[PDB]
RNA sequence: AACGAGACUCUGGCAUGCUAACUAGUUACGCGACCCCCGAGCGGUCGGCGUCCCCCAACUUCUUAGAGGGACAAGUGGCGU
């Protein structure tokens, strides 16, 4: 049956993972942030004995770099930071080709589109905002937004229509289609901030969490409220698998993975147990990304570390 | 050494505390931001201070009740075990028997159920 | 509850982040000139030495001074009601 082995850990870092990414162009680098304020690009190999090694790092920060996210051609990068600005990369050797100025506070989320064309952004300003490539402003969200810091912000795969998700700490979820701007609906739930969402790979669904730590599940083009789990005292991050309807949540000592059909948890991911006390015994797991192979899947803590697992049967 | 916090701090740290319970997290920085948000300090090393114990008092609270200020969820359960606790529903067991010279006084008052005899030797330490 | 203490102001220590500079520099050539073969080669060229030449060159690391960020007993282990 599917379950889970421990498959290593990597090294090389002074700073909590905040993010992971990985390509399906080449499943055979990763990328990552921390609050090192650099973003590490890993040689993968696949000896038991590591796991992996950094090939460069990429340098230039004066505050933490929150979200990361890859390219669809493996060639770019890109980075929001909390020093109010973004970085536009060339994975390569280094070399920034853009840096994209106007925020007057923190750059918390951000998303690189499937044509690479629209690049948007999550800010503690309030406002949702649209970047072209070449660095400047398409649009700015300033007329019903968050009444508090936006969160997440996601880019939804579909047949060919612009759809994008926004969610803030207001305890809503908007989700806004492009070229009127306006709020294609409003939906109410959780009790307390939202830390997350997260788009299905189809394209139907938001599954979204905060505080509360419980998964809640929206439609896209319904609009209507389906369920909601108990997902533990907090999630800070999902990802849906790409191979498999599966969630996968990160809480504080374990990641929940969670099988959608029928709606029951797999297993529980325990990492090592060594004896601390009292408050965060083990650190908080905060990031988590699948790779595209779906065997992998990968993790961010608070330790320096980033936890391999793989799905054995 | 020494830097022992001052009365001006643990004063606005519980109130901030008390009406923004839900944003705080554990972390400093995100207490700091918070901060900085539905509060203005008007410098940036008191803004770091006060932060920190934010953060230091938000690490008990999630324990046994603090002393020195409330919250909601304590107040539900101080309710909870203030309406009924799950020792008794009975009073007290229903049924308690006593020794003679109690018996003496019901016996003189209309009362003749219900009781044990045992006689006790004298008498206070002997 | 108030004054003093602290808070505050100035100064030092951390920025290959931000802002911009022939009354501040660096780098890059374009160089042409001088110099010694001093090294491969021949003296040229390639390399080395500074100065003049420097631009309608490129940049702001160094220098300059402004806006910002950073340190909080923050994290861990002991100890304390």
């Amino acid at each position: 049956t599917e379950q889970m082995t421990l498959r290593g850990t990597l090294k090389g870092h002074n700073g909590w993972v905040t993010q992971i990414a990985t390509t399906p162009q080449f499943p055979d680098m990763i990328l990552s942030a921390s609050r090192d304020k650099t973003i590490i690009m890993w040689k993968l190999t696949r000896d038991e004995t590591n796991y992996g090694i950094p090939q460069r790092a990429l340098r230039g920060h004066s505050h933490f770099v929150s979200d990361v996210v890859i390219s669809s051609d493996g060639q770019f990068a890109l980075s929001g930071s909390w020093d109010g600005t973004l970085r536009l990369w060339d994975l390569t050797t280094g070399t920034t080709t853009r840096r994209f100025v106007g925020h007057t506070k923190d750059v918390l989320s951000v998303a690189f589109s499937s044509d690479n064309r629209q690049i948007v952004s999550g800010s503690r300003d309030k406002t949702i905002k649209l970047w072209n490539t070449l660095g400047v402003c398409k649009y700015t969200v300033q007329d019903e937004s968050h009444s508090e810091w936006v969160s997440c912000v996601r880019f939804s795969p579909n047949s060919s229509n612009p759809i994008i998700v926004s969610c803030g700490w207001d305890k809503l979820v908007k989700v806004w289609n492009l070229a009127n701007c306006k709020l294609k609906t409003n939906h109410i739930g959780h009790t307390g901030y939202l830390n997350t969402v997260t788009v299905s790979p189809d394209g139907s669904l938001c599954a979204s969490g905060g505080k509360d730590g419980q998964a809640m599940l929206w439609d896209l083009n319904e609009g209507k409220h389906l369920y909601t789990l108990d997902g533990g005292d907090i999630i800070n991050a999902l990802c849906f698998s790409p191979n498999r309807y599966w969630l996968c949540a990160a809480t504080g000592p374990s990641i929940k993975i969670w099988d959608l059909e029928g709606k029951i948890i797999v297993d529980e991911l325990k990492q090592e147990v060594i004896s601390t006390s009292s408050k965060a015994e083990p650190p908080q797991c905060t990031s988590l990304a699948w790779s595209a192979d779906g065997q992998t899947l990968f993790a961010g803590y608070t330790d320096n570390l980033v936890r391999v697992w793989q799905v054995t049967i | 050494m020494g830097r022992v916090r001052t009365k001006t701090v643990k004063k606005a740290a519980r109130v901030i505390i008390e009406k923004y319970y839900t944003r705080l997290g554990n972390d400093f920085h995100t207490n700091k931001r918070v901060c900085e948000e539905i509060a203005i300090i008007p410098s940036k090393k008191l803004r770091n201070k006060i932060a920190g114990y934010v953060t230091h008092l938000m690490k008990r609270i999630q324990r046994g009740p603090v002393r020195g200020i409330s919250i909601k969820l304590q107040e539900e359960e101080r309710e909870r075990r203030d309406n009924y606790v799950p020792e008794v529903s009975a009073l007290d067991q229903e049924i308690i028997e006593v020794d003679p010279d109690t018996k003496e006084m019901l016996k003189l008052l209309d009362f003749g159920s219900l009781s044990n005899l045992q006689v006790t030797q004298p008498t206070v330490g002997m």
